[PDB]
């Protein structure tokens, strides 16, 4: 299970950084985003991976409906290389996608946070294949290397799409929806975690390059 | 059970005394009637059968199969009257007489309580079939399959009559329940291994077995819809319920007589969902599935294990009822478009919404959708395989894949795509055809509700 | 100059890197104006049956009725016995029946073998 | 809300939009600054990862290469 | 049938198919649900190669990660009463030797 | 709702629009019936130039066949009239 | 990780195996140890139902956490002070493990260098 | 309730905690359980009230069916067909009784592991040994005589495995 | 009698009412999704008091309603599980459901 | 689309297909605006470098050799309008298309809604029967003896007259029919 | 007119719910079983009266 978890997360990673359909790259991120969770099920720690399942929903959810949202727009364009400068034409949808993206790289205090940054803490601290360490730890890089590859390609610059702008977020039920998911996204992960019983026993000791490891591999 | 059986023969001079614009509607009346009635066999014991007399018993395997036929007489009616419709009243009347008599024959050869009177009703049931075929037929290949139909068929059950009579003048009765009580060990010699294969071949061939169901393609792809019907749904389940019946008395010769029939069945079960994967005829690809279906079952009665025969009934009901929605459903676009090929007619589903989500539940129930009793007999009989040996669930793995591919695929070339430009003759679905499919689909659901009525006697 | 790339049966030749249409004759073009005369034929036999307001039903195509003949019933006539029919057909026929039942036996052997020494451990086997 | 196409123009922004996104934004940058401020230890670090050169041989229980 | 040219004015359009031109004999397994022929970027048997070396790579790799693994610097997990003795099955009519932890 | 209903005099209107942004023709020599290769002195490179730039603008692709045919403004317009159920 | 690389590029043999340790005497080194005690009864710990795993020497600190979370139910925020200990015991347990670690490592080098000098002092 | 014997279906004491609360902040809980219970529990007491009293005022019984025993098949000539039919069905009756045991038996062992949560392991072991010892019984009484199963090839696999713990009994008497 | 079960139950049954209205004339009007939407968000809402008992006392029970067919050994029976994982995941699954469903009522408004 | 294909490509068609596909690729290469805009006047400038060669045996082996290198150095990941044959819209409207001669089968009761559509459809059917046989009498009279060459079909010519076939052009279902 | 989802879609079906559970589903063993609640020291429980003592003493390493 670990081995597989981390060649799936690794290979769908790997694939993720280099595709131009948005839903593609979402879709990839869904599929590294499985193969971390079948890590931590390797590295026994089943309640870890299902609090990451909870987690994950919210802001994958969320960056799904962004990119529809983007896609609804521009007359159903998918592709992100003609998809221009839409950091000030679509506000709200940037600042969604933009939080979206630092909970999935597991900023801290953030939903992703709690259950990402927990689960690389203890793949580092168990008894475990070490090609399997190293490529979680590859593919967390590349996780961040394709949520900048998505903001930069769909939201900074100049526009890309067709002369007849026809840009409009301005529907109460896409606002309403998005922001519950961000309301989630950035609430969830400590109510959650603040509110269950401990059905683990934590890593309260570690050096302290091994316990920022995510950091620096998400900076990176 | 005189009382199921006399209706028929009723229903006979009634159809035969009828006003040449009435038939239709007092046979489909009165074998509605008839199903109700048969209806009442479901009520069976735990420890031993109904033995209504010295001829005729009814037990949980054979109920379900009564109440299928009876069941299934109406819908052959509606059925058949588009197609019949030009026909003389006379000729009209003498079709619905050789189906009054085919459920009659099958009727009586589910219930009887001896080898011989079995015999002799299961090999009557040629005549009125082989009739239909070589008569009602629309092609001239039909009279190839009848003759494919027939020697078939005998060349199976005339070896099984000399080994029955032998058997009868060496333990002095064929009355099932004398050879059940009685039964002894068959020792392991040449004499014995050829009276196994004279008492097997017969509802081995009616199965049909891999590499002996030449026959069945021929004979489900001319007949007629009505024909197809009976041949796939209740005339296939005939050499089940014989294989059931005459196995009592094979122990312990079977646990080493059927390894060639078990090689057979699980490697014919493979190479038949292949070769649905390539078929341009729709209603071959429909026989090349019961085949698969009934290797299943014929894999299900050689291992003989409680969980198989429960699995294996189960799959024999559920089997019949699907391929005859099946059958109907592809008959349909033929009477359209006058044209078996499956590539004919696409992108249906724009045309015929309705008629669009009746195939998408028959297709689910083929390729055995949980919770359908499909599914139930599937499941038993792979468990009892896993339990005879850990590798089989290879084979019937593939199988389970295979089946799905096919299955979408039939659908996804029917319905889905575009529509043929140049066919601009398909008329809205009729209410007929409609409230046949919705007889055929809704027993099978109502059976999922109540599972235990189909189970079997191991139940 | 660049990386050549080479067909292969699932990944076939563009026909931009074909050499055969790079080096024209004039019996090539000849060729060429009797295959668009058949295909244009032919379409117009169609399209003049489609237009037709007094059309009802399918248009019978004998490319399809001669395709699932062939598939179907023109197989048997023209079949010979050769040596490749019957080593294929003795081999994809006979081979997997007796691979499988040798498979079967050697499991079945080793199971029975197994009870009969008493450990296989078949504690809480209580359905078959 | 009528917004109507502009061609090869900057679109039209509602002030609602802009408010939402600001607002929410800020929510977040309040939210981690807050939270780091009262929980710095779930990144920082709680207790001192100690080294193990510096532990004596006789908390350690090792003899002196004699006996 | 995904090789033939999706801009031309076919009879049947989703088939790609002309009334009255000869079918193929597979054509029922090029109808474009299925197997396609169509030429890649990149060349078959070049393809095959990069895929089945990065494929033989990562388990040779994961093989050696696994007989090369990695942990930390510590000792085994102590559990108080005999291992749990009592907890993991009991038995508890046969006196388990017993097991001791020391204070380090 | 969606996008609004394209008319003729909008297509028009826009490939006009494109044409007098180009470099190669003169904004006021240009008209609606005006030949390529004849009143404008075109060559075929610019032509497909052309085309390119009506696909970028209404975002749409004109297969080759049918694009190497439309050799005025006013031949454009008709064809992206015809392909996208525009009649009024 | 640094003891990876010591093991598995130096020399092994003198180097802790983790699967096969202690390898030494717990009462070796040490003249006399202590037997290191529990709080929590077995039916104490039972009737929490922590875990199999949760079971370990700092369960009543667990014990006094759960406790606390039920009885402040919907102040998720006020058992800082519980969680805390429990957080200093694990802390305190992974210590000992780690010194466990060194000492076999330290007896084992010493072991093999003393035992490699005996055998040189005897072959002179 | 009354409605089974809590002797075969057995259950352990059921003791609870106590609320023992430590915050001012009210409990939500309490007041949804007070809401469920007003909202909810009183009128579907009322409906059961009256479906009650009105199946009061009409009382008749049903009753358990009694079968006497009869010869077995141990007892019946070799082709007396009488008292084998007559001891094959008594044979098949039992057989479903013990299938009714061993579902008996799997419901406890089924009901302790969900009850006794994170301590299965060690406090329900009594219910998997009274499982264990009742599927091997079953297992020596009626596995691998398959289908087309009767009382002569049960008292034939009994006698089979009756002359083989005799033969080992009186070969280890021998060491 | 213990509201946990009820509750449990309460919410998986009445996200199947929509299922069964599907005949009515009210999926041959414009206020379908909308009913669909106000459906799963009052699901969501119910659910959201196992949660609540769960983090209260750590409640989990399984719930074996309906018998389905006893095989010879073997009994086959609808049961529910409802320990943290389910009584954790389901009301996750209702949020995002409901936000789905909001949003698809302007994705798919032309559909 | 709508236009007959040819018997074969001249070799100028071919050369400005080539040139069309390689500046779509290189602007799937070239993603911002000015760096595309630089990389095709590049590339206009080396095609019209050879564009004045009189021997048509050199013009075609440098084809070849652009060919060639368009394969190596083609994106594999091509942008594709959402309509086109590879779009990601390219067939999505299809199962929503209803041929017209349907809603000759719609019951009395369907038809008594929409009363004046139904009348115009009544006049297109009249007009399609009385101009079927002008029709076929125009396609055989314009027929050379040999069958057809090409798949072009002629105009209306005559007063009244109707373009034979139009009657599946015309009553194309639309674009977005539902 | 205003609140009547709430009454055929929530009050209809957990009284439905509640009255099959309640009289029929729990009249037959092991139809709902119910994890023990967790007991901690210092608890008192509500049947027997019975309180728990307290846990052995701690060693204060504070
Ligand atoms: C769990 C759900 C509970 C639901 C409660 C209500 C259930 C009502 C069931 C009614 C009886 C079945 C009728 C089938 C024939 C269709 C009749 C019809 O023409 O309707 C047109 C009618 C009008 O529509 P229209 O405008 O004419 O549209 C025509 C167009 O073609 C457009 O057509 P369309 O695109 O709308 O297509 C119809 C639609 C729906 O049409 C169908 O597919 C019907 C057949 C479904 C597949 C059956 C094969 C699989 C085996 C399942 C066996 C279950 C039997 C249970 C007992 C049933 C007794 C009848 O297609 C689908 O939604 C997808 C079908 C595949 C569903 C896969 C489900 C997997 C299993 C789910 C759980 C099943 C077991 C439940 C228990 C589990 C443990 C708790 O629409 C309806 O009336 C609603 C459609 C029915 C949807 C029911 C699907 C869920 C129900 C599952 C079975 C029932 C369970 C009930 C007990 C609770 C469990
Ligand atoms: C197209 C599909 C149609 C359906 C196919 C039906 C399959 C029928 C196959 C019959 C199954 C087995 C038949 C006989 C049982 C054993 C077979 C034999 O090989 O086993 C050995 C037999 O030994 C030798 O093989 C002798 C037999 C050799 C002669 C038989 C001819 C085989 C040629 C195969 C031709 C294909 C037959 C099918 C024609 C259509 C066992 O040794 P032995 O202990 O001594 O015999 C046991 C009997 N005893 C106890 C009385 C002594
Ligand atoms: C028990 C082991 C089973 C493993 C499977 C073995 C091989 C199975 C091969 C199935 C053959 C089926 C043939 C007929 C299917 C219908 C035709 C068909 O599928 O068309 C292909 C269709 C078109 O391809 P697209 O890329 O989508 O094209 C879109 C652009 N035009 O795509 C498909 O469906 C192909 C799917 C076939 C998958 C075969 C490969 C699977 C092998 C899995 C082995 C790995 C096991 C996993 C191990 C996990 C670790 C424990
Ligand atoms: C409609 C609204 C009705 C409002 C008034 C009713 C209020 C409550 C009335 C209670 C009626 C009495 C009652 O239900 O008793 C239970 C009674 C008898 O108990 P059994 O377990 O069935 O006995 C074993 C033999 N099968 O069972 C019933 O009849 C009710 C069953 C309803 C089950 C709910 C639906 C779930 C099943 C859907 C289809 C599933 C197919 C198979 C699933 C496989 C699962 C492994
Ligand atoms: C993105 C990576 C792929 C890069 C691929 C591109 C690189 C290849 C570029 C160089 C290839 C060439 O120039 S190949 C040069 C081929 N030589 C000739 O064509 C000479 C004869 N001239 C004519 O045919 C016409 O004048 C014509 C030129 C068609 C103009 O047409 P019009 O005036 O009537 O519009």
């Amino acid at each position: 299970t670990l081995c597989l978890g981390a060649i799936t997360t690794l290979f769908t990673a790997l694939c993720a950084i280099t595709q131009n359909d948005i839903k593609k790259i979402v879709a990839f991120s869904t599929s590294s985003q499985l193969g971390l969770m079948m890590v931590t099920i390797g590295i026994n720690q089943p309640h870890l991976a299902f609090l990451h399942i909870c987690m994950h929903a919210f802001f994958k959810a969320m960056l799904f409906m962004c990119s529809g949202s983007i896609i609804h727009s521009l007359n159903d364009e998918q592709d992100i290389r003609k998809m221009g400068g839409l950091y000030k034409a679509m506000p709200f949808t940037t600042t969604a996608l933009i939080i979206g993206s630092l909970a999935l790289t597991g900023m801290p205090y953030l939903t992703g946070f709690y259950s990402k940054d927990l689960i690389i803490e203890a793949v580092n601290m168990s008894y475990t294949n070490a090609w399997a360490l190293l490529m979680t730890l590859i593919a967390t890089s590349l996780t961040a290397a394709y949520s900048t590859r998505i903001i930069f390609f769909a939201f900074l610059g100049k526009p890309r799409f067709p002369p007849l702008v026809l840009i409009n977020e301005n529907n109460p039920l896409l606002i309403n929806s998005i922001k519950r998911l961000l309301i989630g996204s950035i609430f969830a992960g400590f109510i959650i975690s603040n509110n269950i019983p401990p059905m683990t026993v934590p890593n309260t000791t570690m050096p302290l390059y091994m316990k920022m490891t995510a950091l620096i591999v998400t900076i990176m | 059970m005189l009382k199921i059986i006399i209706p028929t023969t009723m229903l006979l001079p009634m159809t035969w005394m009828s006003k040449h614009n009435m038939i239709w509607i007092n046979a489909t009346v009165h074998s509605l009637l008839i199903s109700l009635i048969s209806l009442s066999l479901l009520n069976q014991l735990g420890e031993n059968s109904l033995n209504f007399s010295l001829t005729f018993f009814s037990d949980s395997l054979s109920a379900p199969l009564l109440v299928l036929t009876t069941w299934l007489l109406p819908l052959m009616l509606m059925a058949s009257q588009s197609h019949l419709s030009k026909e003389t009243t006379t000729r009209k009347k003498l079709y619905i007489t050789m189906l009054i008599l085919l459920q009659l024959f099958l009727i009586m050869t589910f219930t009887a309580t001896e080898l011989i009177l079995f015999y002799i009703l299961f090999e009557a049931t040629l005549v009125p079939t082989l009739i239909i075929i070589t008569r009602w037929g629309n092609q001239t290949e039909r009279l190839n399959a009848g003759l494919y139909f027939l020697f078939y068929t005998l060349a199976g059950s005339l070896p099984l009559l000399v080994a029955l009579v032998y058997i009868q003048n060496t333990t002095g009765s064929l009355n099932f329940l004398i050879i059940h009580y009685w039964s002894h060990p068959l020792s392991n010699s040449w004499s014995n291994i050829f009276m196994w294969l004279a008492c097997i071949m017969a509802f081995m061939v009616k199965m049909p077995l891999y590499g002996l169901h030449l026959w069945l393609p021929k004979a489900h792809v001319e007949a007629p819809i009505a024909g197809s019907m009976v041949l796939a749904a209740v005339l296939l389940k005939l050499g089940g319920y014989g294989m059931m019946r005459i196995t009592t008395i094979l122990n312990p010769l079977t646990n080493y007589m059927a390894y060639p029939f078990l090689m057979l069945s699980m490697w014919g079960m493979i190479m038949t969902s292949s070769i649905c994967l390539r078929q341009t005829d729709l209603k071959s690809l429909i026989a090349y599935s019961s085949v698969s279906h009934m290797a299943l079952v014929i894999v299900a009665i050689m291992i003989q294990t409680p969980w198989s025969f429960m699995g294996a009934t189960a799959l024999m009901i559920a089997h019949g009822l699907t391929s005859s929605m099946l059958f109907c459903l592809a008959n349909t676009n033929y009477e359209r478009v006058h044209s078996r090929t499956m590539i004919l007619a696409r992108g249906l589903q724009t045309l015929l919404p309705l008629m669009a989500t009746w195939w998408l539940v028959a297709s689910l129930t083929n390729l055995a959708l949980p919770p359908s009793i499909n599914l139930i007999g599937e499941l038993f009989i792979i468990t009892a395989s896993f339990s005879w040996s850990n590798i089989t669930i290879i084979l019937m793995g593939m199988n389970m894949m295979i089946t799905a591919l096919y299955s979408l695929y039939m659908l996804i070339t029917t319905q889905r795509g575009k529509y043929t430009h140049h066919i601009n003759n398909i008329k809205p679905s009729f209410t007929r055809e409609n409230a046949l499919m919705a007889l055929h689909i809704l027993p099978l659901l109502l059976l999922t509700l109540n599972p235990k009525m189909i189970l079997g006697p191991l139940y | 100059s660049f990386p050549k790339y080479k067909p292969s049966r699932l990944a076939t030749l563009p026909a931009t890197l074909d050499p055969a249409e790079y080096d024209i004759s004039p019996e090539t073009r000849k060729a060429q104006a009797e295959r668009l005369a058949i295909r244009s034929r032919l379409k117009r036999e169609y399209l003049l049956q489609y237009n037709d307001p007094n059309r009802l039903g399918v248009i019978e195509d004998p490319a399809l009725i001669r395709w699932t003949y062939a598939r179907s019933a023109n197989i048997y006539p023209n079949f010979r016995p050769t040596p490749k029919t019957s080593l294929l057909g003795a081999l994809f026929g006979i081979g997997p029946l007796f691979f499988w039942y040798y498979v079967f036996k050697t499991d079945r052997d080793k199971k029975e073998k197994l009870i009969q020494e008493g450990k296989l451990d078949q504690t809480f086997n209580i359905s078959y | 809300v009528h917004i109507e196409p502009r061609y090869r123009q900057f679109p039209q922004l509602t002030r609602s939009q802009l408010i939402q996104a600001e607002f929410f934004s800020a929510t977040m940058w309040f939210w981690i600054l807050w939270r780091f401020w009262h929980d710095s230890d779930a990144v920082l670090g709680h207790f001192p990862y100690p080294d193990p050169s510096q532990w004596t041989d006789e908390e350690l229980g090792i003899l002196p290469d004699d006996e | 049938q995904q090789e033939r040219d999706p801009w031309y004015d076919w009879d049947h359009p989703d088939l790609r198919l002309n009334w009255g031109e000869p079918i193929h004999w597979d054509l029922d397994m090029y109808i474009r649900n299925r197997v396609d022929t169509s030429p890649t970027p990149v060349s078959w048997n070049t393809m095959c190669k990069h895929l089945f070396g990065f494929v033989a790579f990562m388990l040779f790799m994961f093989w050696v990660g696994e007989i090369y693994p990695s942990y930390q610097p510590v000792g085994p997990k102590q559990y108080p009463y005999n291992d749990l003795y009592l907890e993991r099955g009991g038995d508890p009519t046969k006196e388990p030797e017993p097991v001791v932890h020391y204070e380090i | 709702s969606d996008a609004p209903p394209l008319t003729l005099e909008a297509i028009k209107d826009r490939v006009l629009y494109v044409l007098k942004l180009y470099d190669k023709i003169d904004p006021e020599k240009l008209s609606v019936n005006s030949h390529f290769m004849k009143d404008l002195g075109l060559d075929s490179l610019d032509q497909v130039e052309i085309i390119m730039a009506m696909e970028d603008e209404f975002g749409f692709e004109i297969p080759d066949i049918d694009a190497e045919k439309l050799m005025c403004p006013q031949e454009i317009v008709d064809y992206i009239a015809d392909k996208k159920d525009v009649y009024e | 990780g640094a003891h990876l690389a010591r093991r598995y590029l130096g020399d092994a043999s003198k180097e802790p195996d983790p699967l096969r340790m202690p390898t030494f005497p717990p009462d070796y080194g040490f003249p006399e140890r202590k037997e290191r005690e529990m709080v929590a009864t077995q039916q104490e710990m039972n009737d929490a139902q922590l875990m199999l795993q949760q079971r370990d020497y700092c369960a009543h600190y667990l014990i006094q956490l759960l406790k606390c979370k039920r009885d402040s139910f919907p102040n998720f925020l006020a058992c800082k002070h519980e969680q805390h200990d429990w957080d200093y015991c694990e802390h305190l347990d992974y210590v000992k493990r780690m010194k466990e670690f060194e000492r076999e490592r330290r007896l084992l080098q010493r072991k093999k260098r003393r035992e490699q000098r005996e055998a040189e002092m005897a072959r002179g | 309730p009354d409605s089974w014997d809590k002797d075969v279906y057995p259950e352990p004491p059921r003791r609870t905690p106590a609320p023992a609360p430590q915050t001012s902040l009210p409990n939500p809980v309490t007041y949804l359980t007070k809401i469920f219970d007003l909202l909810v529990d009183r009128p579907v007491t009322l409906a059961r009230e009256f479906i009650e009293q009105q199946h009061a005022k009409n009382r008749y019984y049903y009753y358990h069916r009694e079968f006497r025993r009869v010869p077995d098949i141990t007892e019946c000539e070799e082709k007396d067909i009488l008292c084998m039919f007559e001891a094959e069905m008594q044979w098949r009756r039992d057989y479903k009784v013990d299938q009714e045991i061993v579902n008996i038996i799997q419901e406890r062992l089924k009901a302790c592991q969900q009850r006794e949560g994170e301590s299965y392991r060690q406090n329900c072991a009594k219910e998997l040994e009274q499982f264990t010892q009742v599927s091997k019984a079953f297992q020596d009484r009626y596995s691998d005589l398959g289908a087309h199963y009767s009382a002569r090839k049960c008292l034939a696999k009994q006698k089979q495995r009756m002359l083989a713990e005799r033969k080992a009994a009186k070969e280890a008497a021998a060491a | 009698m213990n509201p946990f079960a009820s509750l449990t139950l309460t919410t998986l049954t009445i996200l199947t009412i929509p299922i069964m209205m599907s005949n009515s004339n009210i999926y041959k009007t414009n206020l379908y999704p909308n009913y669909v939407k106000t459906t799963v968000s009052y699901a969501f809402t119910l659910s959201l008091v196992p949660l609540l008992m769960f983090m209260h006392t750590g409640q989990e029970m399984i719930i074996s309603n309906w018998h389905w067919m006893t095989l010879q050994t073997v009994e086959l029976s609808l049961s529910f599980k409802m320990d943290y994982f389910s009584v954790m995941f389901i009301p996750v699954a209702l949020f995002v459901t409901w936000s789905i469903m909001e949003f698809s009522m302007w994705y798919m408004h032309s559909d | 689309a709508f236009s007959a294909p040819a018997a074969y490509l001249t070799h100028q068609q071919k050369v400005l297909r080539l040139y069309k596909r390689a500046l779509r690729h290189l602007e799937s290469w070239c993603v911002h605006r000015d760096k595309y805009r630089y990389f095709a006047c590049l590339m206009r400038a080396r095609f019209d470098e050879h564009k004045n060669e009189k021997d048509m045996v050199k013009a075609t082996q440098l084809l070849r050799q652009a060919e060639e290198e368009f394969w190596y150095g083609q994106h594999p990941q091509p942008y594709i309008f959402p309509e086109s044959p590879g779009g990601t819209s390219y067939e999505r409207y299809e199962c929503y298309k209803v041929p017209e001669w349907c809603l000759d089968d719609w019951h009395p009761s369907e038809k008594a809604m929409y009363p004046d559509y139904f009348a115009k459809r009544e006049q297109w059917k009249r007009l399609r029967r009385e101009s079927w046989e002008r029709e076929v009498k125009q396609l055989q009279e314009e027929t050379p003896p040999g069958g057809p060459r090409t798949e072009a079909l002629p105009p209306a010519r005559k007063e009244g007259d109707l373009p034979p076939l139009w009657w599946h052009i015309v009553t194309r279902p639309r674009e977005r029919p539902m | 007119r205003h609140s009547i989802f709430a009454v055929t879609h929530v009050l209809i079906p957990v009284w439905i719910i509640h009255y099959y559970l309640k009289y029929h589903v729990t009249a037959k063993p092991y139809t709902v079983v119910e994890r023990k609640p967790r007991i901690f020291p210092g608890d008192t429980i509500l049947e027997t009266g019975e309180v728990i003592p307290l846990m052995k003493e701690f060693p204060d390493q504070h």
